[PDB]
């Protein structure tokens, strides 16, 4: 074993779930960050992790929900600050394709491993 | 094994519904009202659903909240009450 940051298995996670809801018909539109401030990269990140169970809960789906807690496991594993941020309700709302490409370059700004 | 069809949906605070349609597993939204904004985190899907030990079929429950726009909390200071 060598040491990667946990945030790498967060892509691999998002990479499935992307997949997973190409089936589906997921039309919730979710709060967006799609230009993180570093200064703000935790109150973002914290955005796209709520909204993340939006997904879940809405696909009624045993993989997609286990993919979605094991990513929001490793995350919590990989968190605990910030000022001046918006809440996650000043974010735009966007479709899930959308969405889920931002999560992966927040995702990406954390592997730095900041 | 009838037209089974669901009643009026129950209200969600500073929300409201149009259903297009009341059929049995059909998928509808609340939307929060103007001002509020859906609390994240929370979903606004309800669904038609069947109490299959009596065949009445009900709304499910949103976890919905809406909650004050921030954009307005901080930029249109108010009371509460």
């Amino acid at each position: 074993a060598m040491a990667i940051s946990n945030w790498v298995n967060v892509i691999s996670d998002l990479k499935k779930i992307e997949d997973l809801i190409q089936s589906m018909h997921i039309d919730a539109t979710l709060y967006t960050e799609s230009d993180v401030h570093p200064s703000c990269k935790v109150t973002a990140m914290k955005c796209f992790l709520l909204e993340l169970q939006v997904i879940s809960l809405e696909s009624g789906d045993a993989s997609i929900h286990d993919t979605v807690e094991n990513l929001i496991i490793l995350a919590n594993n990989s968190l605990s600050t910030e000022s001046g941020c918006k809440e996650c309700e000043e974010l735009e709302e966007k479709n899930i394709k959308e969405f889920l490409q931002s999560f992966v370059h927040i995702v990406q700004m954390f592997i730095n491993t900041s | 094994a009838i037209s089974i069809t669901c009643p009026p949906p129950m209200s969600v605070e500073h929300a409201d519904i149009w259903v297009k349609s009341y059929s049995l597993y059909s998928r509808e939204r609340y939307i929060c009202n103007s001002g509020f904004k859906r609390k994240a985190g929370t979903s606004s899907l309800t669904e038609c659903v069947l109490n299959k030990a009596t065949n009445v079929a009900h709304w499910t429950t949103p976890s919905l909240k809406c909650i004050r726009d921030p954009a307005l909390v901080h930029q249109r200071p108010a009371p509460p009450s």
